[PDB]
DNA sequence: ATCACAATCCCGGTGCCGAGGCCGCTCAATTGGTCGTAGACAGCTCTAGCACCGCTTAAACGCACGTACGGATTCCGTACGTGCGTTTAAGCGGTGCTAGAGCTGTCTACGACCAATTGAGCGGCCTCGGCACCGGGATTGTGAT
DNA sequence: ATCACAATCCCGGTGCCGAGGCCGCTCAATTGGTCGTAGACAGCTCTAGCACCGCTTAAACGCACGTACGGAATCCGTACGTGCGTTTAAGCGGTGCTAGAGCTGTCTACGACCAATTGAGCGGCCTCGGCACCGGGATTGTGAT
């Protein structure tokens, strides 16, 4: 067959990410959650297309950022790997949780 | 189940162009959790907006309006 | 045109208009839309240069939206000022965690 | 069809990066950002000397408001420029009266 | 000499704790942050309303603006209850 | 009923918010209802934190709210502690809370 | 004659300073401290004597928030023990630096 | 017209035991001897960064005062509101 | 190291659509002119910021000593990543159907602006009950035995 | 087990002074009238949001397999806590000095505002070169030998 040592997919990706732009959620599955969580403010909504982008390049903005400070958090705790408890260290920092 | 929409190997992406190499298999529905406390109150300060602006129809501005609102501005949607 | 009179592209009679027009204060200054202009005009080119710059490394002639966050992310003072800003399709730095690369 | 007018700094924008880089050109997307960033920006250095003037009883924004609200705003060596092409562009039009 | 004038919501922040717990006092420091308060929060809802005044192109803030700047504002429990306080004190306004 | 308040019912000035409203550069033109909602938010609010620190002063024995019940109140009240989160309520120190692990066992 | 266990007293202090609000900075060496710092901004400042208990509040009200944020950085790693590592995490991660 | 001594070294009246107190009040338990370079280290840079604000808004009143306004409207600049000191 | 084989990089060709330029209309900027008032400045007051000194004493310092903590080491189990094939719904280009966004033009209820009227809110003044501060005595917990 | 004892806690006593009330003068809020324009409300225009539809992939999914990572377990050295004696300077409160904060009055330069004017900046239109996409060699690491 043949077989990469775990890990080295994992750093072939990085590269790749790191180096374009485009977004990573697919656009109608966050679509649909981004009318689902608008209906139990309001019921019967319209978006503009620009403003599920908007809130789609936001949130991936977002994630990205938490999921830094997360492998941070994780790294500081001499660990490769990450898990809600750095997640959650993360956040309580950022202010965000309390 | 919306919410199962975004998936693992989407979150795995979302992870990896933030430099991770290893992830834990409870993390997937923990960033489920937070992307949902993220878009909530984002998109309630969105519909707030909507709301007084008289409109059915959430706009870009909005949006733009309320992460500014939460102090997560962002450039390229109307600024 | 008080552009040509200061020596700025950016619009000085825009700025003045949207000071007033802004609810800023009862009155504006004659200098205060021509200074505003001109230090807006100064950090557009500021922007332009190291996205132009980063435009070139990156073989293009023409800017898009990661150009400006490679030249907002690597310069230390623009990325204090846009600290808290989202450049839409802007990608990151690639930076990997040294306890992660192979030994 | 017809028309409906929107502003934008997009003319200004083509204008200096042409000073800057004579060769190289912009995307939609990449003036949209621009366009975000001179309004952020405008309305920081805006809030900043209406704020100033508050503080201070005073009923006037002058170039003094715009010059301490950069100073406030701006880091260390973006400011200093920023104060120079600012004072600078103020007393050349004051002697083009 | 005779110091100047310093206004202060001294006053009522008073009323109300008499109201509300009428044998209790207050020291200067105490006061002087209820009196931040006030003016912090003021400062909050006032400047939220101009922005939204502002980007609904209206040249007038009405209670509608800070009925919405309250909302954004405030956090769940607290906006419910100011709202409902606060459309009271206009409905018992409007009519005397 | 002379004053704007008593018109209102409110114990907060409306006069004076109305005055602050127009002296501030929020809009050109400040509608007859806003001082009238604000002032009695502001009420709103004010009642709801001296109620919680009343409390905290009677707790503590006290005839009198000093920063600290201020403190108590709004870091024990989950809305209060939000709104307040970037704030520091000078000389009321922090709410007692030792971590598990450091605890003996 | 009598000797405490490592930690015991410690425990003790814990709760000590955090039943009270006193400043625990000695006020002469802080002040001393603003204006020197002041003093390299600008020569010949002189403070309202509030002005340095305003900064004084605000100071070590900085400084017992992040030696939370510090502490749990701490026990993140397992530890019970504070260190300039923690420090620098927890101001990394407010987007201090 | 007459001498003001001058002052050096002043961080190091931020001392072992007054840093100690700060992290007691803050739930630490066990610090380790680097903790207060470090610590001085981050007071400087909040403070500079605070009077550096106070003094922008104290020059442009044209005093040679520092009121506690000042710094009230420094600190809340920086997303670092007080209450107590005005404002 | 020296071997082969993945996945990645880069290079010259190819079509495709938005960058960028001109075009002509129009609305926002400009110029030229009036009026009133914000604040620049000068003169005067008296607050409070500063310096400085001696005395008391609590806090800071530095040194002795040893506990319990951090880190270095081994070591074992499975929770992870990698790489197959099978299962699925995202993506696209398509036509069709209209809610509702958004622009105009009418007009009147509402808020700016004003002088004249006056009573809420201010500082000045005064005093005593709340609480900071202390010493006593009871309780409680940790560490010696 | 049991037992000092150090530290903390809870108690009235006691004395200092700031919360809080009384007063009376003043300035900001109220009163009633003009007058102008913001915006509500209505009427029309058509943009963009939206719905069902059917192929063509690439992305999602579920699974086999096994390794490197996490964590549990132990062991050693010393760093960091505790306590003590000695050393240092903070705080106090009391005094003496003037810089400069902050407030008044005078007068004018500057900006609001209006009417008239003009070209800078807008959308509409067009077209073409910068760049996305791709296939087929240039090269670079990864794992295996
Ligand atoms: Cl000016
Ligand atoms: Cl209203
Ligand atoms: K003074
Ligand atoms: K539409
Ligand atoms: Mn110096
Ligand atoms: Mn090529
Ligand atoms: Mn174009
Ligand atoms: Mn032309
Ligand atoms: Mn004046
Ligand atoms: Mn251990
Ligand atoms: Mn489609
Ligand atoms: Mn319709
Ligand atoms: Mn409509
Ligand atoms: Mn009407
Ligand atoms: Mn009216
Ligand atoms: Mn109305
Ligand atoms: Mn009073
Ligand atoms: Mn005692
Ligand atoms: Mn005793
Ligand atoms: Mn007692
Ligand atoms: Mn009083
Ligand atoms: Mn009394
Ligand atoms: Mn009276
Ligand atoms: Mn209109
Ligand atoms: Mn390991
Ligand atoms: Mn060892
Ligand atoms: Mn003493
Ligand atoms: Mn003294
Ligand atoms: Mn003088
Ligand atoms: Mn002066
Ligand atoms: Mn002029
Ligand atoms: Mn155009
Ligand atoms: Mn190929």
């Amino acid at each position: 067959p043949h077989r990469y040592r775990p890990g080295t997919v994992a750093l072939r990706e990085i590269r790749r990410y790191q180096k374009s732009t485009e977004l990573l959620i697919r656009k109608l599955p966050f679509q649909r959650l981004v009318r689902e969580i608008a209906q139990d403010f309001k019921t019967d909504l319209r978006f503009q297309s620009s403003a599920v982008m908007a809130l789609q390049e936001a949130s991936e903005a977002y994630l990205v950022a938490l999921f830094e400070d997360t492998n941070l958090c994780a790294i500081h705790a001499k660990r490769v790997t990450i898990m809600p408890k750095d997640i959650q260290l993360a956040r309580r920092i950022r202010g965000e949780r309390a | 189940d919306n919410i199962q929409g975004i998936t693992k190997p989407a979150i795995r992406r979302l992870a990896r162009r933030g430099g991770v190499k290893r992830i834990s298999g409870l993390i997937y529905e923990e960033t489920r959790g937070v992307l949902k406390v993220f878009l909530e109150n984002v998109i309630r300060d969105a519909v707030t907006y909507t709301e007084h602006a008289k409109r059915k129809t959430v706009t870009a501005m909005d949006v733009v309006y309320a992460l500014k609102r939460q102090g997560r501005t962002l450039y390229g949607f109307g600024g | 045109t008080r552009s040509s009179r200061a020596g700025l592209q950016f619009p000085v009679g825009r700025v003045h208009r949207l000071l007033r027009k802004g609810n800023y204060a009862e009155r504006v200054g004659a200098g205060a839309p021509v200074y505003l202009a001109a230090v807006l005009e100064y950090l557009t080119a500021e922007i332009l240069e190291l996205a132009g710059n980063a435009a070139r490394d990156n073989k293009k002639t023409r800017i898009i939206p990661r150009h400006l966050q490679l030249a907002v992310r690597n310069d230390e003072e623009l990325n204090k000022l846009l600290g808290r800003v989202t450049i839409a399709q802007g990608g990151v730095l690639p930076n990997i965690q040294s306890v992660l690369l192979p030994k | 069809r017809r028309k409906t007018r929107k502003e934008s700094y997009a003319i200004y924008v083509y204008k200096v990066l042409k000073q800057v880089h004579p060769d190289t050109g912009i995307s939609s997307k990449a003036m949209s950002i621009m366009n975000s960033f001179v309004n952020d920006v405008f309305e920081r250095i805006a809030g900043e000397a209406s704020r100033l003037a508050h503080y201070n009883k005073r009923s006037t924004i002058t170039s003094r408001e715009i010059q301490t609200a950069v100073r406030l705003l701006l880091p260390g060596e973006l400011a200093k420029h920023a104060v120079s092409e600012g004072t600078k562009a103020v007393t050349k039009y004051t002697s083009a009266k």
